[PDB]
RNA sequence: GCGAAGAACCUUACCAGGUCUUGACAUCCUUUGACCACUCUGGAGACAGAGCUUUCCCGGGACAAAGUGACAGGUGGU
RNA sequence: UUAGUUGGGCACUCUAAAGUGACUGCCGGUGCAAGCCGGAGGAAGGUGGGGAUGACGUCAAAUCAUCAUGCCCCUUAUGACCUGGGCUACACACGUGCUACAAUGGAUGGUACAAAGGGUCGCGAAGCCGCGAGGUGGAGCCAAUCCCAUAAAACCAUUCUCAGUUCGGAUUGUAGGCUGCAACUCGCCUACAUGAAGCCGGAAUCGCUAGUAAUCGUGGAUCAGCAUGCCACGGUGAAUACGU
């Protein structure tokens, strides 16, 4: 939602990140929701994101907030011609 | 107060001739305002020029359709036909000058497979 | 003269747009707000007029630090490790357009044939 | 083309100046069907010509055209050799065609300011055998007279 | 005080019933205004001719609709029920006011 | 320089096939002082009875070379197609020289 | 996978934006007119037989 | 600028992971006969676990299920 | 009357049914006939202009993927479902197009003239808000009634002064709008800023015979949203054809 109605995050991922609020922090969150935007609540956690064939890990840092998860999980493999 | 009807392209003009001075009025507007450009004015006068009847009638016209040039031709045809309407004697001069024939030229249909009415797409031989 | 040199024979509305951060519309705003007419040659400007112009211009972003601000934006989005950052590294169209043909004002002139 | 000669399209004489060649000149400076632009840039030219010179504009136009229309012209064809540039007499109609074509193909390139002037001082130059179009006619005449045997 | 609109895909079938209405109306003493031919509406459908290839070859079909209009200004109940119980051939559309 | 567009229907284009086509068609450059830049086009098909068909098209500056040939083997079809192409070359050259 | 596709298309999808249209005689998904709910082939072959009212060949 | 008169998901026929087996789709036999819906929990979703009904309609029909079988099913090939 | 608005009239345009009208018909010459050239009358003269119409057959031309079918093949999978990706990759090469390279122009303000189409799970006006894309609102409309929709070139004024620029717009940074459960790979649009190549394009090559070429806009099918593509409509509107 790129309007002023509000941000967008899938509830089946928001539930996981806010239930991972404990100090344990040893629950790497696996997800397929590439389209979910990154909230400030995500800070600290570590999320594996599906990029088509595997779950690649991303570490949600401070300046990564606001973007979409799928940005950090490339889906094409390019090396050179 | 004698009628006449002129058509050209997609434009229709209803002309009517009254005896009088010669002031020219188009669609409740003056002939110098509605058609401003100087040389787009001699087209209407030619039917009144091929015979020396320049200041013998005032025209009242109601025109619609087409662009500024096309309705000039329509109103030309209309005023000529009205001139024949007033006097059944002026036919030889105008028919001689070819000022009665309606223009049978109309914009042409488009055609499928062609970029216009006759333009064909580019083709290569190298 | 006003942060950087400007042409002399051109009108000030056309001369102020030689600064990295001023264009056709914000120059009009500066000239209208200050009071000078947009049809006065800059060589005909009084000292008080240019004096008034200078701080109005310096309040809003200036040609100097805008370079570093936009460059640090690019550096932030390229150090994060995003798709746009990878494009900025490799030098390819950042906005989502095709690259089989017509990516030339980025990739440069048509390189040597393979 | 292949069946037989085809009738031309008569040009209705222009208003104001009441001539034939003036309308055919207006039709040549036309671009993209813009009649008004050509009309204005020709009437401005024939007015400033009177302002500068003091003569009737049409007289200057005629006495400048009479120097540009060529007579002989080289045609590459058979008869007298396989494309040996046989010089031939241009027909009566072809004269004004070439004259206007050369008058306009060079008034586009004089290059000082708006063409509304570039066409005027080319008519003045043609009025006394100078410029570029007159040079074109002289060059064509020289080349035609070079092949005085292939006729 | 009633207005009748008749529309159909064929003018030949249409106008027979269009007139049938005006005679069946004015025979029972009705002041009726004759049919007024409204503009027809024609639409074009261009479809590729081949099955797989050849976009340059097509075929075009059309569907055109004709319309009429009838007015009665001073009716009587006999005209009303005569028009209402009169039945038209299928192929026309009648919209009695 | 010659640019080859090679298409293979009901077959896969294999590197030795490409090299053979390249060299055989490149032997066509000897008929000109200046080597052209035209796009050579080649099509290869194989039927069910082991018969192979090869089609070749070359748009020269003022000449169009077309040649199709079917035979029991693909390589033989290539060789015969080269012979056909050089035949068109000689025909055109003799005609244009005669029309001097 | 053809006969399953028609069955899926007639079902109700998860969200409205996933709905789409196919021809009704044949199951062709591309180039289907919503006036007739027919493709461009079941329209040509079947307007010739005079089975679509009103529609005839155009010559204007 | 051809099938495509319009690929974010669907389209989609391709790939990765998770799943099903008379089946997503039809005739056909046994019986319950309305299954269906809908609410919540778990999961990325397909799907599982519960709760509410099932007034089927008028022995026939519409549909369903349960196992049940002959069978379907292929945008696979020329 | 805010004005075709209101009462009033179908006179004129207009819509669309039935007819007339063009047939070498007449005249002059020619030929012997078919016919040819010239003229008359006419809105139109020599199949008036344009469509639809595509013979026997050639290329084993194209489509088993629109549909149908012979034979073969897979049948706990070559059948079926779900989420995420891909068809949008990028050292390069070829084809079709759009926009420019400026003064017949750029920018600002004033103002006039169309044809053909679409609209009830639809078109959506006035009014207010916002620089702008747009938001709020709900008038009229199953439409010759209401809406999309006060066409743009053109015309009249002012300014710029031949520069890689007050030409050109790519590329990029920031902030927003709409549709959609969802806009990162992968949508369209807007505002500020940035400001690239490009100064009429080698060999070669394409289109067009009159309302045509050129140029400027408008509508529709597909469609929640997305066209410089496709199919239609009009406005201004030329040059040349000696000849095979
Ligand atoms: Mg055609
Ligand atoms: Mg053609
Ligand atoms: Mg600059
Ligand atoms: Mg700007
Ligand atoms: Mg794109
Ligand atoms: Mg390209
Ligand atoms: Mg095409
Ligand atoms: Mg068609
Ligand atoms: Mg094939
Ligand atoms: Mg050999
Ligand atoms: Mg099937
Ligand atoms: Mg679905
Ligand atoms: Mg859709
Ligand atoms: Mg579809
Ligand atoms: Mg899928
Ligand atoms: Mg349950
Ligand atoms: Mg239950
Ligand atoms: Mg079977
Ligand atoms: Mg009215
Ligand atoms: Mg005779
Ligand atoms: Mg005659
Ligand atoms: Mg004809
Ligand atoms: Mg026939
Ligand atoms: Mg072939
Ligand atoms: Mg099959
Ligand atoms: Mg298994
Ligand atoms: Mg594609
Ligand atoms: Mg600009
Ligand atoms: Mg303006
Ligand atoms: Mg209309
Ligand atoms: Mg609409
Ligand atoms: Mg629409
Ligand atoms: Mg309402
Ligand atoms: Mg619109
Ligand atoms: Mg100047
Ligand atoms: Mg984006
Ligand atoms: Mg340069
Ligand atoms: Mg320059
Ligand atoms: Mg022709
Ligand atoms: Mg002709
Ligand atoms: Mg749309
Ligand atoms: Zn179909």
């Amino acid at each position: 939602r790129s309007l002023k109605k509000g941000p967008f995050v899938d509830d089946h991922l928001m539930k996981k990140v806010e239930a991972a609020a404990e100090s344990e922090k040893k629950q790497v969150i696996k997800t397929w929701s590439r389209r979910s935007t990154i909230f400030p609540t995500f800070v600290g956690q570590t999320i594996a994101v599906y990029d088509g064939r595997k779950h690649v890990p991303v570490y949600v840092q401070e300046d990564m907030v606001g973007h979409k998860l799928g940005e950090f999980a490339p889906t094409r493999t390019y090396r050179g011609h | 107060q004698y009628y006449g009807t002129g058509r050209r392209k997609s434009s229709v003009a209803r002309v009517r001739l009254v005896p009088g001075d010669g002031k020219i009025v188009i669609n409740n507007r003056d002939w110098e305002d509605y058609i401003p450009f100087a040389a787009l004015r001699e087209v209407i006068k030619q039917p009144l020029v091929a015979t020396e009847t320049l200041g013998n009638y005032d025209v009242l016209v109601n025109v619609h359709g087409g662009g500024y040039t096309g309705q000039a031709g329509a109103i030309r045809h209309g005023v000529a036909r009205a001139l024949l309407q007033v006097a059944p004697e002026y036919r030889p001069a105008l028919k001689s000058a070819g000022l009665l024939t309606r223009d049978p030229r109309m914009k042409e249909r488009k055609k499928y497979g062609l970029k216009g009415a006759r333009r064909a797409p580019q083709f290569s031989k190298r | 003269i006003a942060g950087v040199d400007v042409p002399r024979e051109k009108r000030i509305v056309i001369s102020l747009t030689y600064i990295y951060g001023i264009g056709k519309q914000t120059a009009k705003e500066v000239l209208a707000e200050a009071g000078v007419s947009e049809d006065t040659r800059t060589r005909d400007l009084t000292e008080e007029e240019l004096g008034k112009i200078r701080e109005i211009l310096d309040r809003i972003k200036v040609e100097g630090d805008l370079r570093r601000e936009v460059n640090l934006n690019i550096k932030r989005l390229i150090e994060i490790g995003s798709y746009r950052g990878m494009r900025h590294r490799r030098g390819l169209p950042v906005r989502g357009q095709n690259t089989k043909n017509n990516a030339r004002t980025r990739k440069g002139p048509s390189k040597t044939v393979a | 083309p292949r069946k037989g000669p085809v009738a031309k399209r008569d040009v209705l004489p222009d208003p104001i100046y009441n001539s034939k060649l003036v309308t055919r000149l207006i039709n040549k400076m036309m671009v993209d069907g813009k009649r008004g632009k050509s009309q204005a840039i020709l009437y401005s030219a024939f007015d400033i010509i009177a302002q500068e010179t003091g003569k009737d504009p049409m007289e200057v136009f005629e006495q400048a055209m009479k120097n540009i229309m060529p007579l002989l012209e080289v045609k590459a064809r058979r008869v007298g050799g396989a494309n040996y540039q046989v010089p031939i007499e241009v027909r009566a109609d072809r004269r004004s065609t070439l004259g206007l074509r050369w008058l306009v193909n060079y008034a586009r390139l004089r290059g000082e300011k708006t063409m509304e002037v570039r066409v005027a001082r080319e008519i003045m130059d043609a009025a006394n055998n100078t410029g570029a179009s007159v040079k074109k006619r002289e060059d064509t005449h020289k080349m035609a007279d070079a092949n005085r045997a292939f006729a | 005080k009633i207005r009748i609109r008749l529309k159909a895909y064929d003018h030949r079938i249409l106008d027979q019933s269009a007139e049938k209405i005006v005679e069946t109306a004015k025979r029972s003493g009705a002041s009726v205004s004759g049919p007024i031919p409204l503009p027809t509406e024609k639409s074009i459908y261009t479809v590729l001719r081949a099955v797989h290839k050849y976009k340059d070859s097509r075929e075009q079909f059309e569907m055109r609709t004709h319309k009429r209009l009838i007015d009665i200004v001073n009716p009587t109940p006999q005209t009303v029920d005569s028009l209402m119980r009169l039945d038209l051939p299928s192929g026309v559309d009648i919209e009695i006011k | 320089m010659l640019k080859y567009n090679i298409r293979g229907e009901n077959i896969e284009v294999t590197e030795p096939i490409r090299d053979y086509v390249e060299k055989k068609i490149d032997k066509l450059e000897r008929y000109f002082t200046e080597t052209p830049d035209a796009n050579v086009h080649v099509n290869l098909k194989v039927y069910s009875d082991k018969n192979a068909k090869v089609e070749v098209t070359i748009p020269l500056p003022n000449l169009v070379l077309r040649a199709e040939e079917t035979s029991g083997d693909l390589y033989a079809s290539i060789d015969l197609i080269v012979d056909k192409l050089e035949r068109q070359i000689r025909k055109h050259k003799t005609k244009v020289n005669r029309k001097f | 996978a053809k006969k399953s596709m028609i069955a899926k298309q007639k079902r109700t999808p998860k969200y409205a934006v996933q709905a789409y249209t196919r021809c009704e005689r044949c199951g062709r998904p591309h180039s289907v007119i919503r006036k007739f709910k027919l493709c461009r082939i079941c329209f040509r072959e079947l307007a010739y037989k005079g089975q679509i009212p009103g529609v005839k060949k155009a010559s204007w």
